[PDB]
């Protein structure tokens, strides 16, 4: 993933 | 007619000798071995004994007389002596060889004060219990006689006044595994701490010294170096000074930046009186660098980079030159000049060379490092500026002038700004690489502090490791070293402490890493190659491709465990960019191996799921662990196959691995006839190096008419690491042997 | 520590590619  | 011979033991004084229980114990250590004489190692011993002597001594003896016979017909001497040392430091810390039981080390030791008291709290006695079983004391026979000094001398928890040794090299790694991995979720927690603690013990995992020190023991502080950039304010270079200070006095080398300070005669901004230039301020972050350090000069290291085009350029060029006016000369620093397209090509063109004060050509600065092309278009439009205040030189003047002083101290650092930002994991427009460490290895984004505890300030760190190429079989080893490797680390980076709140920014946000190898110039004699004649380019870019590939999967895999780092958005990766993609194109003439892996569905692995770390390989020099591993160092070919240390228990002596069957494979690094081979493997290692690789040049008097090196030769090696994308230049060595 | 002979030759730099 990839934090937001 | 009993004519004895009186051991006196750890007060319990009295006793008679035991030549049988000596002789025992050497030839146990022999096991093994070949061409060692223990009846030798005996007599040189025995001869030295006296009526009462402690049996402390008796060890002492036995161990310098097997380590006085190491060379290089004799190479396993270096065990015997290793293994006897290792048989004594048992002794020395349990009161016996065999190591007393995990759980019972860590909790005597946690009552001591000498290991982290969460040790226990993180992990129950059966946890304790079950790691014990993956340790294998016996590793500790495989160490050489220079390593175990090492351990023994710099790594083992002991006390530095009583000289009491507490612990033993399995524990050590048994408990840096724990440590690091100590918040891993119980499922896999343990499966981690043995892989890793296998790693390191059979020397696949290299480690810093301040990590293998003091990883489970109280401290939190495992920098071994920073990276500072100071703005043209007073403020900041008070806070740049601070900030340094703090760090010495944790043993960090400094990396500082002082190339934006405007230059002497340039106008008081209000109040800030930098009339007096650059000099005195250098001064300062010199006295500030060894603040810490033992007399006012004896330790504490730094490297200050600038601008080749900076106005004072011609007096920062010979700070280091100790025939000078002590006021103009600031000698305990390295200088890194920054150069860049546009310079060499006034040097090939035989055109000036315009020095600016950077304060009076605005965007002259950034360009520099971020866009060529605007960098082009500002520094002609200022050329014909006549307002601006300005000085001409002959390019081939000034070059001659750095490469000259680079000569002589050979601590003249060259660094490449284009090729640091257009082959980089970072958008220049974004997060810029304007400078080094001080072994020019680190390549990281930097902003200048206003005050020492400024927020938004940035400062780069050193979170090291590396790749044994000599310890591992074939390259899809590293696929699982890599995720230890990249996993430990990156807990590091949340276990330990920040003094300047600029370098907890960094790092939590962009979670940079510099792992790297060791062991190069063994790993090419096995396979057969050399450095000097290209004979290796091939193997070199087959194995550097595996060691970036298996990285970034690993700090990939990691993205998706745990999320990647904060400011990955400022990476190339995040814009699907892959060092493939960017790298000098005139590699591709000097090697045509094809890439083995799938770099296309890691592209995509990487745009997705992004990574954990911003940056993962660098290639330092590593003197310390290399010798731990029996390792050469780094990349660099030895400078002969056996080398020499000094110490306090006479001289240290290590021979190159495997030198029985590879001496003649070995290229040692006065037998290359100049510098092309080498700096073509650099550029190759580059192509795929995330940051930079800490390279050498090296000259030879005896291969120039009248002892005497060209000028021309330095340019052309200088061109040809530019011409095959070398980032950084390190070290200058001159001689032919050491 | 290095001794080297300043004399440098533009002309032979000028064909080298960058």
């Amino acid at each position: 993933y990839l934090v937001g | 007619m009993n004519q004895n011979l009186l051991v006196t033991k750890r007060d319990g004084s009295t006793e008679r000798i035991n030549l049988d229980k000596i002789h025992r114990v050497l030839d146990w250590a022999a096991e093994g071995l070949h061409n060692v004489s223990i009846s030798q190692v005996e007599l040189r011993s025995h001869i030295q004994f006296y009526d009462g002597i402690k049996t402390s001594d008796i060890h002492e003896t036995i161990i310098k007389a097997a380590a006085d016979l190491i060379s290089r017909d004799a190479p396993d001497y270096q065990y015997l002596a290793a293994r006897l040392a290792i048989f004594h430091l048992r002794k020395k810390a349990y009161g016996q060889f065999e190591p007393p039981a995990l759980y019972d080390h860590v909790v005597k030791m946690v009552e001591m004060g000498k290991y982290d008291n969460h040790l226990l709290e993180d992990y129950t006695e059966e946890e304790f219990k079950q790691m014990d079983t993956f340790i294998d004391h016996d590793r500790d026979m495989t160490f050489s006689y220079a390593a175990v000094k090492q351990l023994e001398g710099k790594y083992l928890v002991q006390n530095r006044v009583t000289g009491e040794i507490y612990e033993s090299a399995q524990f050590l790694y048994i408990l840096v595994a724990a440590c690091l991995f100590s918040n891993y979720p119980r499922e896999t927690r343990l499966q981690y701490v043995k892989r890793f603690y296998d790693a390191v013990s059979t020397f696949k995992i290299s480690l810093p010294t301040p990590i293998m020190s003091g990883v489970r023991t109280p401290t939190r502080q495992f920098s071994s170096c920073v990276l500072i950039e100071c703005g043209d304010s007073l403020d900041s270079i008070n806070a740049t000074s601070s900030a340094i200070v703090k760090y010495v006095s944790q043993r960090a080398g400094i990396g500082i930046n002082a190339g934006r300070i405007r230059a002497l005669g340039s106008p008081i901004r209000g109040g800030e009186a930098f009339h007096t230039g650059c000099i005195p301020f250098y001064k300062h972050f010199q006295t500030a660098v060894k603040s810490c350090s033992q007399g006012g000069v004896r330790g504490g290291a730094a490297t200050l980079f600038y601008p080749m085009w900076h106005l004072e350029v011609e007096s920062l060029l010979v700070l280091k030159n100790n025939r000078g006016v002590e006021g103009n000369r600031v000698r305990h620093m390295d200088y890194g000049v920054q150069i860049n397209k546009l310079m060499y090509t006034r040097l090939l063109k035989g055109e000036d060379i315009t020095l600016f004060s950077p304060s009076d050509v605005p965007g002259l600065y950034d360009a520099f490092f971020a866009d060529q092309e605007e960098f082009e278009r500002l520094y002609t439009k200022y050329e014909k500026d006549d307002s601006i205040r300005k000085q001409r030189v002959k390019a081939v003047e000034l070059f001659s002038l750095m490469m000259q002083e680079r000569a002589s101290t050979g601590r003249i650092y060259i660094q490449n700004v284009d090729h640091c930002n257009t082959h980089s994991p970072f958008d220049p427009a974004i997060a810029p690489v304007r400078q080094s460490n001080l072994c020019l290895a680190i390549a990281l984004p930097t902003k200048p502090l206003n005050d020492v505890n400024d927020e938004n300030g940035e400062i780069a760190l050193c979170t090291l490791s590396a790749f044994n190429l000599g310890a591992i079989n074939n390259l899809d080893e590293l696929e699982e070293l890599a995720i230890l490797a990249v996993r430990a680390l990156d807990a590091l980076l949340d276990y330990q402490d920040y003094p300047i709140p600029a370098a907890k920014r960094g790092a939590m946000g962009r979670r940079t890493l510099g792992i790297g190898v060791i062991n190069f110039a063994y790993y090419l004699a096995k396979h057969g190659k050399r450095y000097s004649d290209g004979s290796a380019n091939n193997l070199t870019h087959k194995t550097f491709e595996a060691i970036q590939y298996y990285l970034l999967k690993a700090s990939n895999e990691l993205a998706k465990e745990q999320g990647a780092c904060p400011w990955f958005n400022e990476t190339t990766y995040a814009k699907g960019i892959l060092p493939i993609d960017t790298y000098k194109k005139d590699l591709d003439t000097i090697a045509n191996e094809p890439l083995h892996y799938d770099w296309e569905a890691l592209r995509e692995s990487i745009k997705t799921h992004g990574l954990r770390n911003s940056t993962l390989s660098a290639l330092m020099p590593s003197e310390t662990s290399s010798q731990i591993s029996n390792a050469t160092n780094g990349i660099e070919p030895p400078r002969g196959y056996v080398s020499i240390k000094a110490s306090k228990d006479g001289i240290l002596r290590q021979v190159v691995p495997d030198y029985e069957h590879l001496h003649d494979a070995y290229e040692l690094l006065w037998e290359m006839p100049g510098n092309d081979g080498y700096l073509q493997l650099v550029g190759i290692m580059q192509k795929f190096i995330d940051q930079s690789i800490s390279a050498n040049t090296n000259y030879d008097p005896s291969r120039f008419p009248s002892g005497k090196v060209p000028m021309q030769q330095l340019l052309k090696d200088l061109l040809t690491a530019y011409k095959f994308g070398v980032k950084t230049l390190y070290y200058q060595n001159t001689r032919d042997g050491a």
